[PDB]
């Protein structure tokens, strides 16, 4: 009757949550993304968990989801939850563009969000979102801007951050080497390649098991681009290059 | 620690328990442990027991 | 083993198993009756005892033969004030694809639908499975009979022959020694059998007043419920 | 669709769930609040700032309308949803009465919102403390502030957040109106309050005034450098 | 240590009600007398802080324009019960033409001390005390979060509740005068608080007759307390 | 135990224990049988008076639903005048819609579908009634049911309720049934409360006994008490 | 001990114990006896007093022109179930244009505290009543329990130490039917005072007597007309 | 119901979600089956057993078509099949109706899994214990997908669900390869079928649908009978 209640909704005894924090807790297992902008342009850096040889990928988009003419997410955590805030949070950009004929700016458009994820944490004991994601996109107001979000509903404005908490070492890498206003399209892409070779364990870095989304303001477009192959191939061999051109002093 | 063998009758027959002082029994106390120091004349001890329940 | 609450609601157990739905399996066997349905070539008869006893008591009010519409029987085993509940259940979606459809039900299409209803039960948390059997004959245009059987738990399939109610594994084997000989099924062979079954499983060799016949007929669609006089008859004549 | 009441009474005789939302309040980061005859001053410790990355999102000084300035505690998400609900309706009294909003309605708006919360049934309580600065009609300025039980109060010299009690210290011993006298002696005195709390290297330190006629004017961190310094400069004269 | 909130003790009693009756006992104290003169009343503020500005504390509160109150307990489940005793005289009024009499108010305001529930929350944390002057001359109600209306000729609750009401039997007849009850309280006052009594811990409101507008302000308190 | 607190859940072989609680419930109250002759049903409720504790004729459990039904409840006595408002509610609707008198094999199955209904949710608990129906009719002649807090409804010659159940109807299947006026029934009722409950535990008690059938017209009434009162003076005849 | 919490819960025993406790909650009440005779409905209730300068809580509570009650019980279910009474008596009076009569009107309070003795989250009213009514078939003695039975009584009292007071009612219910006022209430609130300690008694500050008869609409007397009533008393011996 | 709708399916301290890990049990010991794309079809096959000769096979169809080039199979229990079945049976309507055209096999399976995992968040139920499999040949390239009871959808080659799926993964993972034809397809995955059956396989024992471009087309026992011939 009452007794099956689990109780989601009380304070911790402690004086602090008890059910949201064990959904941060577990959020930095298993997805590894990132984001990087100095100058025109910015990326987002996924990893792909498990590359067996029996997938298709007719998608040709798996983690990035372009949800607006001008924005995009890189979203880590249960897939099933990932669904429902997605199609959620392009059907709020798409109301705001019907009803002023203007596209939605990019920090209306994650507090729109934040603020869904924090009602199903208060009120009706129902189960809290899992999910931490990203966002990029261009504006008329600032420009180029990253957000982080959490399943409290809490998020923020930055400019190197993640995800995943084996990239904890990475944001250790970013304070360490990060440039103001020096982003070129070669800079922040060698930088991302160089970070995810030492923080994830995949030896040499294999093609397959990343996935990197750009964002370029071409005239008036905001082109969304998604490189596919090659050049991701040719950029690991100019890493290993630059690595092993430098080591020669040692 | 109650030994009935005790309280057969030839041994230990009545029962007197203490209890706790309702307010002046509190307050005699007080007036017990201020006499023989140094406090002001001025002031009152039913206000310092109301605050001592227990 | 039990984690949370999984002995009590209809929740998984770390064994990928649940339990309330196999304990209301054999909260059948609380009633203590069994039930035995056999499809022949041409009829589908069920055969049921019932125990009275008291004398105080009628001997018309008694039996578990339903007719859920003119041409579908059924028979209830499990507890009785559960039965009768299931059966309104079937005689009012029976109704309702006449006034829908235009056209008879089919045998099959209704244990559908009531295995349907018992599915939600399982799956809403905070109500009960009903634990009570069901078993269905009929006869099909361009099919034959049918015979039937739907669970608590929500699955349903076609038969041959077979009972149902406390005593299964025993009449079950008989039933399957039965068949696979591949005999003959006219009508009078298809009775006599329904009753040897369940004659030799109790071990009883009773009197003919405890038993009930349902059959149904390719030649008479109609569900009917057999005399006792003709219920007598049938068993003299297979006695030698 | 819910009907499960969650604050319930205690046998001692009190509650569970207001004291244990306080605790966030105690968890947070610290926000003082002095007040004149004439300015006002918040400021606000603990920016803890990753110094690579944006700021202009993780401010946390607002204002309601032209008068009414907001300083919180606690979590931050809870804190969200009191200002957009306070945001309208300081706009919606604007429509029928055509003042401006005076302080105290505003202030008895956002505790009447976090009674009945705390008292209806599903609901988990806020988890914020907020300090609601503004100056009325007729120059008076005056700063409240709330609870997450629902009270509240008016204060001359508020603190919050994670060690509000030494500051409440700090500030119980300077009970000078000469303080309150000299515009930048007010500024420098929540500097030397919250450098008392804080380590305050310069960088974590955001003090906002109000000069009763004007929006509010984050000042400049040259500023606070010029403030700090004359504050060493003033203290460095004890003997 | 989680039972039903709505369940009677096996002795007979209520749990939860049994609680809120508790939680009074750490509220502000406050002193109540009728007489044929006027009702007079006070209550103490408790001040913590010489920061906190004294007058934005009220416990005297007005109802129409000859009732007032005196909340004990928590203070914000008391604002609930005023607004709505506020409005349901003017019902009164504005149905009626005449003014709702006090213990008719009272009987408005304890309807719902005890409805909650889950269809249709928990019960209220304050003690009352409405005073006025109505048709039937002077007045003086109590209740409780149990509901439990009753009428007083002198009722003391808060902290000092059972000291406050024995001392106030000592020294209490049915022929008092108005100014010989206001300074009989303030002695009660000063004896069963903490601080000092000053203009700005304790505050008086006083209903008569002629002068229903009830107004008490400093500058005669402080004539009260200097010629006592 | 841990499985016998809601009406959902079941026990671990299968039953469940709060219609088991609920029908001892029952068991712990007072006697009332009912019996039909051939032209009608006779009610009779032995009930308890303490010392005086009420009137002469006070909350009699003799209830009168339709023109042409009768009740004999027993159990807690204020859930079985819910039954009785939900039983007129129900013979009501069926006069509105249709227009001939409830038929008493409806008024049966209609009350102890609601009965079964309050056995399966956590919210509600089942009742604890159990009570007789007895009617009359030329074109039916009289029935009997018998309803349990299960739902369990079926048809009885004679039937008994309370703590005498066993002990009651031991003799009552000792007379006839068809071979019988009611008026002979009537004082044959009485002798029965008269047989049982010796007054060990209670001194006091009364007889209330209703009749309805071929000689009331269908109307159900009670019998003319203190008119001709020959129950009693026959019923204390028994003395060795 | 866990199945004495909810009122859905049966016992293994076969009671429901959250019945019983609020049995006990009418017993934490003060007395009142009611009785009646030929014309008359007497019910005679006895007060109580917080404080020495509080007033007494009232008891006996008017209802319609013909029907009072006294009570038993808690203070919001007394108002709630009141709010109930008045309303069921003007709505008959407005339809039908005449007074309910009792029976009928006991049968509905019987209904309507029986939903909550049976859902989930609902407390059963742990109050009782004394009904004292007079209609076209004579007066009328009823009272009630949490349980929901209602009972056609002659003469009854509840509240505490109301057995010495049904000790009293049963060695002199002969007398009942053949007297008229006077020596109708001066039988009944002898019957009250033996509900008392040996040291006080009925004081005019701590009685009310109802009465409702034939050519007689509901009247409460309280503490100015309860002195025409106590003189040709006794004291109790010794 | 009262109001309860509180979800019975919270975080672990851990922080993994317990039902769903649970009922994932329940789909792995269930009826093993197998699913092989093939670069002109798609082939289902299933593994139908009875556990007596009483049983009847005309009666109870795994192979279900959903609009008339969509096939489905599952491999976990019986009765949750068939809810989530006919809820795709009128999820597929509601695009025909709007759209006026046949629903792509992607944006089923976008729905599907939809209902499925706002089902687990929602109070008062249990998940599903299903995992589906999902075909068809729409706009010239066939497809092939897998849902779960937590709501997530893949996009396979060849994959096996049921019992032993771990040995039915090796074996098609050396079975496979870049491409073959429908029949070539039908061979292996019997061939896939048959490491985990057991004496009999009949007609009867395993059932079998396919995909072409042509349309969804389930096969009958006769065909089956003929293709067992000289199997694996």
């Amino acid at each position: 009757s009452r007794r099956y209640d689990s109780r989601t909704t009380i304070f911790s005894p402690e004086g602090r949550l008890y059910q949201v924090e064990y959904a941060m807790e577990a959020i930095g297992h298993a997805g590894t993304c990132l984001g990087i902008l100095a100058n025109d342009g910015v990326l987002l850096a996924a990893e792909r968990r498990n590359i067996h040889k029996l997938l298709d990928e007719v998608f040709f988009s798996e983690k990035i989801y372009k949800l607006n003419e001008d924005m995009a997410c890189s979203v880590a955590g249960i897939t099933s939850d990932a669904n429902v805030l997605t199609n959620e949070l392009r059907l709020i950009a798409q109301r705001y563009l019907l009803q002023y004929q203007e596209p939605i700016p990019c920090e209306q458009l994650v507090t729109a969000l934040c603020d869904i994820k924090q009602a199903y944490t208060q009120f009706g004991g129902k189960r809290p979102f899992g999910v931490s994601l990203l966002y990029i996109g261009w504006d008329k107001h600032y420009g180029f801007q990253l957000y982080q979000s959490d399943p409290s509903g809490n998020y923020g404005g930055w400019k190197a951050t993640c995800i995943g908490n084996n990239s904890a070492a990475a944001v250790s890498m970013l304070k360490q080497d990060y440039k103001e206003g020096e982003m070129t399209l070669k800079s922040a892409l060698a930088l991302a390649i160089k970070v995810l070779n030492k923080t994830m364990d995949v030896s040499k870095l294999s093609a397959e098991k990343v996935e990197i989304a750009t964002l370029t303001r071409e005239n008036g477009k905001t082109v969304i681009r998604v490189l596919k192959q090659k050049e991701v191939e040719q950029l690991i061999k100019k890493h290993e290059e630059e690595e092993a051109k430098a080591e020669r002093e040692k | 620690t109650l030994d009935p063998a005790l309280m057969r009758p030839g041994r230990l027959d009545r029962k007197i328990e203490f209890s706790l002082p309702d307010l002046e029994g509190r307050t005699h106390i007080f007036k017990i442990h201020a006499r023989s120091m140094s406090v002001e004349r001025d002031i009152r001890f039913e206000l310092l027991a109301r605050l001592c329940p227990n | 083993s039990s984690a949370g609450f999984d002995r009590h609601i209809t929740i998984f157990s770390p064994e990928g198993r649940l339990y309330q739905v196999e304990y209301a399996f054999k909260a059948i066997n609380q009633g203590g009756l069994t039930s035995v349905a056999v499809r022949g070539k041409d009829c589908a008869v069920i055969v049921t005892q019932k125990k009275v006893p008291d004398k105080l008591l009628d001997s018309s009010t008694v039996t578990h033969l339903f007719k859920i519409t003119e041409n579908i029987g059924c028979v209830m085993t499990g507890m009785t004030a559960d039965s009768r509940s299931q059966v309104q259940r079937a005689r009012y979606e029976a109704a309702n694809w006449k006034y829908k459809y235009g056209y008879e039900i089919p045998v099959d299409m209704l244990c559908k639908r009531i295995a349907d209803i018992s599915q939600v039960y399982t799956q809403n948390a905070e109500m009960r499975p009903l634990g009570c059997c069901m078993i269905l004959i009929g006869i099909d245009e361009e099919q034959g009979p049918q015979v039937y059987k739907c669970d608590p738990a929500g699955y349903y399939c076609g038969f041959k022959a077979t009972a149902a109610g406390v005593k299964q594994t025993e009449s079950t084997s008989f039933l399957e020694k039965k068949v696979k000989k591949k005999f003959d099924w006219t009508f009078e062979q298809t009775v006599e059998t329904a009753i040897t079954c369940l004659s030799t499983v109790l071990s009883i060799d009773f009197k003919p007043s405890e038993i009930e016949v349902g059959v149904v007929t390719v030649e008479n669609p109609k569900f009917r419920i057999l005399t006792e006089a003709e219920i007598d008859a049938h068993l003299v004549a297979l006695a030698e | 669709s819910y009907d499960r009441a969650i604050t319930v009474f205690s046998p001692d005789g009190h509650l569970f769930q207001v004291e244990y939302a306080q605790e966030a309040v105690k968890k947070g980061s610290t926000a003082v609040g002095v007040r004149g005859r004439d300015i006002v001053v918040l400021g606000v410790e603990k920016k803890s700032v990753a110094k690579l990355q944006d700021e202009r999102t993780v401010r946390k000084i607002c204002a309601l309308d032209d008068n009414v300035c907001m300083a919180f505690a606690g979590l931050t998400a809870d804190a969200r949803i009191v200002i957009n609900r306070a945001r309208v309706e300081c706009q919606s009294h604007r429509l029928t009465v055509e003042d401006p909003v005076t302080v105290e309605y505003i202030t008895r708006y956002i505790a009447s919102l976090k009674q009945r919360y705390t008292q209806s049934n599903g609901r988990r309580p806020f988890g914020i403390s907020a300090l609601i600065v503004g100056f009325d009609f007729d120059g008076t300025p005056r700063l409240y502030q709330t609870d997450p039980s629902g009270t509240y109060h008016a204060w001359k010299a508020n603190a919050i957040g994670r060690g509000a009690k030494s500051v409440r210290e700090f500030l119980e011993k300077n009970y000078t109106d000469e303080a309150i006298e000299t515009d930048d002696l007010t500024i420098k005195l929540v500097i030397k309050a919250l450098l008392e709390v804080v380590q305050s290297g310069g960088k974590n330190i955001e003090l906002a005034v109000m000069r009763r006629d004007q929006s509010l004017k984050i000042l400049n961190p040259e500023e606070i450098e010029k403030y700090v310094a004359e504050i060493e400069k003033e203290k460095e004269e004890n003997e | 240590y989680d039972r039903g909130v709505n369940t009677f003790s096996p002795e007979g009693r209520l749990f939860q009600v049994e609680y809120a009756i508790e939680a009074i006992k750490l509220g502000s104290t406050a002193i109540g007398i009728q007489t044929s003169e006027g009702v007079c009343l006070a209550v103490e503020k408790r001040i913590t802080s010489p920061l906190m500005e004294p007058s934005s504390i009220e416990k005297i509160v007005e109802i129409d324009a000859h009732i007032g109150c005196a909340m004990s307990g928590l203070i914000a489940d008391a604002k609930t019960l005023i607004d709505k005793a506020r409005v349901e005289t003017q019902n009164h009024w504005f149905t009626y033409n005449e003014t709702m009499t006090v213990e008719s108010v009272t009987q408005a305001v304890s309807n719902l001390a005890l409805q909650f529930g889950e269809e249709d929350s928990r019960p209220f944390g304050v003690a009352l005390l409405f005073g006025g002057v109505d048709e039937k001359g002077p007045q003086l109600f109590h209740m409780d979060p149990s509901g439990t209306f009753v009428q007083c000729d002198a009722r003391a609750i808060g902290s000092a509740s059972e000291g406050a009401q024995s001392s106030l039997q000592e020294v209490y007849h049915k022929s008092m005068t108005l100014k010989e009850a206001i300074k009989s309280s303030l002695i009660i006052l000063k004896q069963v608080m903490e601080e000092k009594l000053n203009a700005t811990n304790i505050e008086l409101a006083t209903v008569q007759p002629g002068q229903n507008f009830h107004m008490f302000t400093k500058e005669e308190l402080e004539e009260v307390i200097k010629d006592i | 135990t841990g499985y016998d607190l809601s009406a959902s859940t079941f026990s671990p072989d299968g039953r469940v224990f709060q219609v088991e609680y609920a029908m001892k419930a029952v068991e712990n109250s007072s006697t009332a049988i009912g019996i039909r002759c051939k032209d009608g049903v006779v009610f009779g409720v032995e009930k308890l008076v303490l010392s005086k504790l009420y009137e002469e004729g006070s909350n009699k459990r003799l209830f009168n639903v339709d023109r042409h039904v009768g009740m004999a409840v027993a159990g807690l006595l204020a859930d079985a005048r819910s039954l009785a408002d939900i039983a007129r509610e129900e013979a009501s609707n069926f006069r509105s819609n249709f227009g001939y008198n409830i038929p008493l094999k409806h008024l049966a199955d209609r009350v102890a579908m609601y009965v079964h209904a309050y056995t399966l949710y956590s919210a509600v608990r089942p009742f604890g009634c159990s009570f007789m129906l007895g009617s009359y009719s030329v074109n039916d002649g009289a029935q009997l049911y018998m309803i349990d807090p299960s739902g369990v409804s079926y048809g009885y010659w004679g039937c008994a309720i309370g703590k005498a159940r066993q002990a009651a109807k031991t003799e009552i299947e000792k007379l006839q049934m068809k071979e019988m006026t009611c008026r002979d029934i009537v004082k044959e009722v009485a002798k029965i409360i008269y047989i049982v409950h010796d007054e060990v535990k209670d001194k006091a008690f009364e007889l209330e006994l209703s009749w309805v059938g071929e000689l009331t017209n269908g109307r159900h009434e009670i019998v003319p008490k203190d008119i001709r009162e020959e129950a009693e003076k026959y019923a204390k005849e028994s003395l060795k | 001990n866990q199945y004495d919490n909810d009122v859905t819960v049966w016992s293994p025993q076969g009671r429901i114990h959250q019945i019983e406790y609020a049995m006990e909650a009418v017993k934490q009440g003060s007395a009142t006896v009611g009785l009646k005779s030929k014309t008359h409905a007497v019910l005679v209730a006895l007060k109580r007093a917080q404080s020495e300068l509080a007033a007494h809580q009232k008891k006996i509570l008017h209802v319609d022109n013909h029907i009072g009650i006294s009570i038993a019980g808690l203070t919001a279910d007394a108002r709630l179930l009141c709010n109930f009474m008045r309303q069921e008596c003007l709505d008959s009076r407005f339809v039908f244009d005449r007074p309910l009569p009792v029976s009928r009107l006991v049968s509905l309070i019987g209904s309507k505290t029986q939903i909550p003795t049976q859902r989930y989250g609902r407390r059963p009213y742990g109050v009782g009543l004394l009904i004292a009514g007079y209609d076209d078939m004579g007066p009328h003695i009823f009272q009630t329990c949490p349980s929901a039975n209602y009972f056609d009584c002659r003469a009854m009292s509840i509240g505490a130490r109301s057995q010495s007071a049904r000790t009293y009612l049963e060695r002199h219910m002969s007398e009942f039917m053949e007297c008229n006022l006077n020596e109708l209430v001066k039988h009944g609130l002898r019957a009250l005072r033996e509900t008392l300690p040996a040291e006080q008694d009925l004081t005019t500050k701590n009685v009310s007597i109802g009465i409702v008869g034939k050519d007689l609409e509901f009247t409460i007397y309280d503490d100015d007309d309860v002195s025409p009533f106590l003189e040709g008393l006794e004291e109790r011996p010794q | 119901e009262r109001g309860y709708s509180f979800s019975l399916t919270t975080f672990s301290p851990s922080g993994k979600l317990v039902q769903i890990e649970y009922a994932l049990a329940a789909v792995a010991g269930g009826a093993p089956s197998v699913g092989i794309k093939a670069a002109n079809g798609v082939v289902l096959a299933t593994e139908k057993k009875q556990k007596s000769i009483l049983y009847d096979e005309r009666s109870v169809h795994k192979v279900e078509p959903i609009t008339k080039h969509i096939g489905l199979v599952y491999s976990g229990m019986g009765p949750d099949y068939r809810v989530l079945v006919h809820r795709a049976r009128k999820l597929a309507q509601q695009y025909y109706l709007v759209y006026q055209e046949p629903i792509p096999t992607a944006q089923l399976v976008q729905r599907v899994a939809s209902v499925m995992q706002e089902y687990t968040q929602s109070g008062g139920v249990r998940p599903f214990g299903v995992s589906l499999l999902i075909c068809g040949w729409n706009e010239g390239r066939p497809y092939l997908f897998q849902s779960d009871p937590s709501g997530a959808y893949f996009a396979w080659k060849a994959t096996a669900m049921g019992k032993n799926y771990v040995n039915g993964k090796t074996f098609l993972e050396k079975r496979y390869n870049e491409d073959l034809e429908l029949e070539d397809a039908i061979h292996t995955a019997i061939l896939t079928l048959k490491e985990s059956f057991e004496g009999q396989m009949t007609e009867d024992n395993i059932e079998v649908g396919i995909c072409n471009e042509a349309g969804f087309r389930r096969l009958t026992p006769t065909e089956v009978k003929d293709y067992l011939a000289a199997i694996a």
